[PDB]
């Protein structure tokens, strides 16, 4: 149906993503000072939008919890340990 | 992998509880929160006990031998 | 430099001078041909380059996503439509100038607040 | 332009069980097309 497609790392170059549908699609004309500081959709010319920020990360890293608020390497870490992490790893 | 007796941390016998538990979601159409209290689970050392086990027993009795 | 090629076999023009009527001609080393030099300049250098800045302005400019627009007005067509790149020329020594291609009149201006440039 | 660089993922490919089943597959069935060959001399029928 064509709303969705394979960009590689070369056609990548060609294209502008936005992050977030919502986040980076409407317009303008208070604010929670909780959450993290963002950037705008100053872009008219956006060709795609990403799926989901998250998917960046592979299988190991994907088990982190919250590592937006880690130092960089510990994840990196972590992304070697869960697989010297005991458990279930099939029934049979 | 079936369900342990007794909460690690404190020793309430969280055993019996288990059969109960999920009739309660399912029967008793009852959010996880307030079916665990129901089943009298007070401290969260209780709690996740039920609450956060996985019966992988139910998947190995699948196996026919 | 703007060389040009002996006709009848498409060959580069060598200099020879005439030392009798003291003028120079573009002399053919594929064959017999012969003629006279429009210019006294042989050969030019450069070592300060101006050229190479204005690098790809196809016509599609415009069409690039990858492109930022921005609000400054046309000097000519007075359009608020622009696709601007940095100096094009890929030395170390470059110059972080603008330069801004109207989706209009599809002609190139710069930011440059110094120099009274035409290219 | 500027210099080509060498670290561009867009310029890089993996290979996977297929191609590197392919390479493998492609040298030990030109030995036995090989000694296929040898076979036929050594016939003398
Ligand atoms: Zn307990
Ligand atoms: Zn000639
Ligand atoms: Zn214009």
């Amino acid at each position: 149906e064509g709303l969705v497609e394979y960009i590689d790392a070369e056609e990548e170059e060609s294209i502008l993503i936005a992050m977030q549908p919502e986040d980076l699609e409407p317009a303008e004309a208070d604010v929670d000072p909780a959450k993290r500081i963002r950037v705008s959709h100053h872009a008219t010319t956006f060709t795609h939008c990403e799926i989901h920020p998250s998917m960046i990360l592979g299988v190991a890293a994907s088990i982190i919890p919250f590592p937006d608020h880690n130092q960089s390497p510990r994840n990196t870490y972590q992304s070697a340990m869960g697989k010297q992490a005991m458990g279930v790893f099939l029934t049979n | 992998m079936i369900v342990p007796v007794r909460c690690f941390s404190c020793g309430k016998v969280v055993g019996d509880k288990w059969e109960s538990y999920l009739n309660l979601l399912q029967e008793d159409e009852l959010d996880e929160g307030t079916a665990l209290s129901r089943l009298g689970l007070k401290r969260y050392c209780c709690r996740r006990m039920i609450l956060t086990h996985v019966d992988l027993i139910e998947k190995f009795l699948r196996y026919n031998p | 430099t703007t060389f040009r090629f002996c006709r009848d076999c498409n060959n580069m023009l060598y200099p020879r001078e005439d030392k009798e009527n003291n003028r120079l001609l573009f002399e053919c080393r594929t064959c017999s041909y012969v003629e006279e030099a429009g210019s006294p300049l042989v050969y030019r250098h450069e070592l300060i380059t101006n050229i190479g800045e204005t690098a790809g302005v196809v016509q599609d400019i415009g069409s690039d996503p990858t492109l930022p627009r921005s609000d400054r007005e046309c000097p000519k067509c007075h359009s608020r439509e622009n696709v601007f790149f940095q100096s094009q020329q890929r030395r170390k020594d470059t110059s972080m100038v603008l330069f801004f291609v109207c989706l209009s009149c599809s002609h190139i201006f710069t930011s440059d607040q110094k120099n009274k440039r035409t290219q | 332009k500027d210099q080509d660089d060498r670290d561009h993922f867009g310029k890089k490919r993996l290979d996977l069980a297929g191609p590197l089943l392919a390479q493998l597959f492609k040298t030990l069935f030109k030995k036995l097309t090989k000694d296929i060959f040898r076979y036929m001399q050594r016939t003398v029928e």
